[PDB]
RNA sequence: CGAUGUCGGCUCAUCACAUCCUGGGGCUGAAGUAGGUCCCAAGGGUAUGGCUGUUCGCCAUUUAAAGUGGUACGCGAGCUGGGUUUAGAACGUCGUGAGACAGUUCGGUCCCUAUCUGCCGUGGGCGCUGGAGAACUGAGGGGGGCUGCUCCUAGUACGAGAGGACCGGAGUGGACGCAUCACUGGUGUUCGGGUUGUCAUGCCAAUGGCACUGCCCGGUAGCUAAAUGCGGAAGAGAUAAGUGCUGAAAGCAUCUAAGCACGAAACUUGCCCCGAGAUGAGUUCUCCCUGACCCUUUAAGGGUCCUGAAGGAACGUUGAAGACGACGACGUUGAUAGGCCGGGUGUGUAAGCGCAGCGAUGCGUUGAGCUAACCGGUACUAAUGAACCGUGAGGCUUAACCU
RNA sequence: AAUUCCUUGUCGGGUAAGUUCCGACCUGCACGAAUGGCGUAAUGAUGGCCAGGCUGUCUCCACCCGAGACUCAGUGAAAU
RNA sequence: ACACAGGUGGUCAGGUAGAGAAUACCAAGGCGCUUGAGAGAACUCGGGUGAAGGAACUAGGCAAAAUGGUGCCGUAACUUC
RNA sequence: AGGACCGAACCGACUAAUGUUGAAAAAUUAGCGGAUGACUUGUGGCUGGGGGUGAAAGGCCAAUCAAACCGGGAGAUAGCU
């Protein structure tokens, strides 16, 4: 094992101030239903991209 | 190595996939709607989709087949009888799979599949 | 030098009396049919260029929507520019005819060869294999050291390792034609050409043959 | 195929019958080979029938291969093992007084012309 | 879509070997050798034939008496001349590779009952 | 000396040369074949095995050659551990002995979780002076180079005798680098047949799991080399070593000085590839964007109210592609994958039923039953909406011109 | 030769090349008679050498099947 | 050290395959086990195919592999038998 | 009649690979030696530091050994670090 450095606030500040992993950005709504959900997926009372698919 | 493969290597020895997608379609057989993962939905389509084309004919020469995997009666009371017959006039196209979004509480893929033509 | 843009259609046989197979490989070329001329007084080019689309109409990128709505009328595809000088061919001229190999002997081919990914660099850069016996391990598929002890501590752009082999476009310098059809756009080839079906093939006139 | 060790076959009388490739030469680097190749040659068990003795070094020129040819009229000619001709130590060419099976048509022309008296098939 | 198809059948015969192998056989050749053109025969027994179009191989094996002699033809080639047969054969599995293994009263390879 | 891993081989590098091969010449007691001998030139190239701790060696066989050196006799966080630099001892010799040999032979040990200076690969961001999409120029550079045998030349010229050519023209091999599954093999679990042991399906029937894919077979798509091919072009430009003419230094003489023709495998380009982060951010094809009030010695902006283009991302179906990115094919403006249909191709005549056969098992019905990856057809299943990103004509100065 | 300096002793056998092995040579630097001599047998994880059988050690890899690595969700280390 | 790829005195030790209280797979009886969902790239361990062959590898067939059961026929040198 | 030949249980831990800041504080995988006996194993006892144990290796005697462990002498001593 070796170290030249422990790495500063301001080192690793180019790890904490530019990354991107996700953004949240606007999501999906039924018009039947303002809970929102992700872009194709079917929600857990049965909507799809206006089909219905599943009734219970 | 590999090159092409089409079906998905998903996880554990080739005997537990087997007797896994065995039984999967006894229950899909037993209920005609399942919930489960997106891997097991989209694989579960294979050999259980062509076999309701198998079973079309109602003939002698097909009798003694479709009974090598999922051997309860519960399939050969429903084969040549509704399980084919249901669907001999439509050509093609039996199963359906579509995606739900992810397990709850953690981030696997949840999805469904069924039987285009069921009674509930 | 100009060429022609096309195709691998399918592979053939010929035969010689003495006698061996002689393998023969079926050319096809399409939209070979101009909409830009480079030259005069300008960044010093003198070229060519083909632009070869034939895309579905419901899926062409914006940029390229009214840019052949007058000429051309397809899109997609690689645009291709080749360097030529005073043979004076325009905008408003003639598609480029396969007739070019009338009188040709030989014809040097430029094509994306069959992809390998990763491979390997042994695969790759054809290293000698070190022995897997006597209790030597992790030697065997490596590049070995990558460089100099003490002194450079640098590595030189001499040494390769990673990256991904086929793809490439590569030199295929020597095909003896063997018929030509401009009427048709068909030619055949004595020999290999990179790629498949699914892959793109440019052909010139041959200089090293 | 054909390298150090390949074990050959007769084609010649007072030839031997286990003949033992050590060099494959007639060029740069080489190391396998094919009809109308000429081997370094050892003699690997030694005869009563044989004019030869064991661990002697020779040439032999090959006449069947496992592998095959299609050089001579444009369609597979191919043999159960690989067979070589003995060459003379001294005055080179073959030595034998009869040559066995049909062999090549090509070990009777201007370059083996004190073996056009033999009688092989061609 | 094969478009091609016109360039192989350049070459290939509308009349193709067609009987499985076992079928005991004599195949001619013109040699040419140069300016030496002569009809020279071969004989034997068919251990491979059809199917692949211009990539059919047609193999024949002598089986002759401590001899296994093997030839490929391409009777779609240039160099042939003839294929004619002089017995009946038959096989029910794999396209005859086990008669370089049998000899003798195991290469009898039946008789189409014929 | 408060640890600088060592000899030998493998594997990977880098620079010189007093040149082994190849290329270029001179001398000769150089006919010719060679050889013997000296620089011109470092542009291209430069072994396989045995015995052996070896590099060092002594040998068997090849080759166009088996050149010479440097770098800790380059390369153990890249390899083994034969030799040795861990205890063991052994036999001989020596010490009285505790032990040892200008002693040898034999037994015995070889690390990593790779962080940073680095290199490879890949994505994001800043900029090229508004906001974008797609190609191109080349400030520079790397790659290629050499080379076998045979036939003609040639049994001539020359040579007591033995022997015995130059050159450009062809044939035929082999391969560093590179392409492909064709040729011909192999493999092919995803397609189909034969089969041993066991358990089971209510039983029969014949079917399935499991045992190196349990055993034996073909075979597609594909993979591959154990397969086959192609390529080191001519030219342009100026030279090296060198061949000449005309003619000066040093009035002769001289290829050198002026002048003039001609000069290499190398050099600069051509051949093949790379490249604008080239703060020196280049060109083209083109595409689109024409806001406001309050406030500041105020080309910068700060607050607030309005309005969005070009063109992108998200969302995805997927494969001849691929670690991941990415790359090509596609999202009903639909054949991208699955189902279905038909071709294409492989396997081998199913099960039932009848008959023959003391019966086992066969035969017919029947070229039967089944058929993946290649291809066309068929939308039967499946491929989000306004929202997001990104605008609202773009700095100084010199000049023209309309108010 | 389990002891013949260094020298593959010198010569022959077997090998394509055999400093190891087999047989001889006597002219043994430092063999030699119970801290034995020499032959030898049954036993031997004993020391060394040859040939066949067979074989992915090798030409030269080509490939396939599990179970980890690789990515996430809950929990969450170190040498230095 | 522990809800640990661990250790463990003595007894009953079923059926079927088998030479076998080997290994296999059926009672009686028991289990699918507190990380598991994807991916099946580099990279690792274990196991298993294949042509011609062939030890050419290496100081050294180390390792690796063919062979592997049973009944019968057969069985050399040398020998203190 | 077996200090018989082979070979399971039973005992050993020779060979090759793996693991080597491990799953294991030497374990696993497949071979290999012994296996009615100069064999092996349960229980309670006896042999103790220059003393045991050892058909003998500087081998073994509690994660400690060319003299183990623990309380005191002890702040041994040093032309020395």
């Amino acid at each position: 094992a070796v170290q030249q450095n422990k790495p500063t606030r301001s080192k690793r500040g180019m790890r904490r101030s530019h990354d991107a992993l996700t953004a949240v950005t606007s999501l999906s709504v039924d018009k039947t239903s303002g809970e929102k959900h992700l872009r194709h997926h079917i929600t857990a009372d049965g909507y799809y991209r206006g089909r219905k698919v599943i009734a219970k | 190595m590999r090159h092409r493969k089409s079906g998905r290597q998903l996880n554990r020895n080739s005997s537990h996939r087997q007797a896994m997608f065995r039984n999967m379609a006894g229950s899909l057989v037993r209920h005609e709607i399942i919930k489960t993962t997106l891997p097991k939905a989209k694989e579960l389509r294979r050999v259980v989709e062509p076999l309701i084309t198998l079973a079309k004919t109602d003939s002698v020469a097909n009798r003694r087949l479709a009974f090598a995997r999922t051997r309860d009666n519960e399939i050969v009371a429903k084969l040549f009888n509704e399980l084919g017959p249901r669907f001999a006039s439509r050509a093609g196209g039996y199963t359906r799979i579509l995606k739900c979004g992810f397990r709850a509480g953690d981030n696997a893929p949840m999805a469904y599949i069924e039987l285009v033509d069921r009674s509930e | 030098m100009i060429g022609l843009v096309g195709k691998k259609v399918g592979m053939t046989r010929i035969f010689t009396e003495d006698g061996v197979s002689i393998p023969v490989t079926v050319i096809e070329v399409e939209a070979n049919r101009v909409t830009q001329v480079k030259d005069l007084a300008n960044d010093g080019y003198r070229a060519i260029q083909v632009t070869t689309g034939a895309k579905k109409a419901n899926r062409v990128t914006k940029p390229e929507a009214g840019h052949f709505a007058k000429a051309g009328v397809e899109a997609g595809r690689g645009l291709w520019e080749f360097r030529l000088a005073e043979g004076e061919e325009f905008t408003v001229g003639q598609s480029i005819s396969v007739e070019l190999f009338a009188d040709v002997k030989k014809v040097d081919v430029t094509g994306t060869s069959k992809g390998k990914g990763f491979a390997g660099t042994v695969k790759r850069w054809n290293f000698r294999t070190q022995d897997a016996t006597h209790g030597n391990s992790l030697s065997h598929r490596v590049p070995g050291s990558i460089g100099q002890n003490q002194t450079p501590g640098k590595v030189f752009k001499g040494k390769k390792m990673a990256g991904q082999m086929g793809n490439e476009r590569v030199t295929v310098q020597s095909l003896d034609v063997v018929r030509v059809d401009a009427e048709r756009n068909l030619l055949l080839v004595k020999g290999a050409v990179p790629g498949a079906t699914g892959s793109d093939l440019i052909v010139k006139p041959a200089v090293k043959a | 195929m054909i390298q150090e060790q390949t074990m050959l076959n007769v084609a010649d009388n007072s030839g031997a019958r286990r003949v033992m490739c050590i060099k494959v030469l007639g060029g740069s680097h080489r190391r396998y080979a094919g009809v109308g190749d000429i081997i370094k040659i050892t003699i690997k068990e030694a005869i009563p029938r044989g004019k030869v003795k064991k661990g002697d070094v020779l040439k032999a020129v090959v006449v069947r291969t496992k592998k095959g040819v299609r050089r001579p009229d444009g369609s597979v000619i191919r043999f159960d093992g690989n067979a070589c001709v003995l060459l003379n130590n001294n005055s080179e060419q073959p030595i034998g007084t009869r040559i066995f099976g049909p062999v090549t048509r090509e070990l009777r022309s201007e370059k083996f012309m004190k073996i056009i008296s033999l009688a092989p098939e061609v | 879509s094969n478009i091609i198809k016109q360039l192989e059948q350049e070459q290939m015969k509308q009349d193709v070997p067609s009987f499985r192998p076992g079928d005991t056989v004599e195949v001619k050749v013109w040699v040419v050798e140069g300016s030496k053109k002569r009809l020279q025969a071969f004989e034997g027994v068919v251990i491979a034939i059809r199917n692949r179009g211009l990539h059919s191989a047609f193999t024949v094996r002598k089986i002759s008496n401590g001899e296994g002699v093997e030839r490929v033809f391409q009777t779609h080639s240039p160099v042939v001349d003839s294929i004619s047969v002089k017995r009946r054969g038959a096989v029910r599995k794999a396209k005859l590779y086990y008669l370089r293994e049998r000899t003798g009263k195991a290469a009898r390879i039946k008789e189409r009952l014929n």
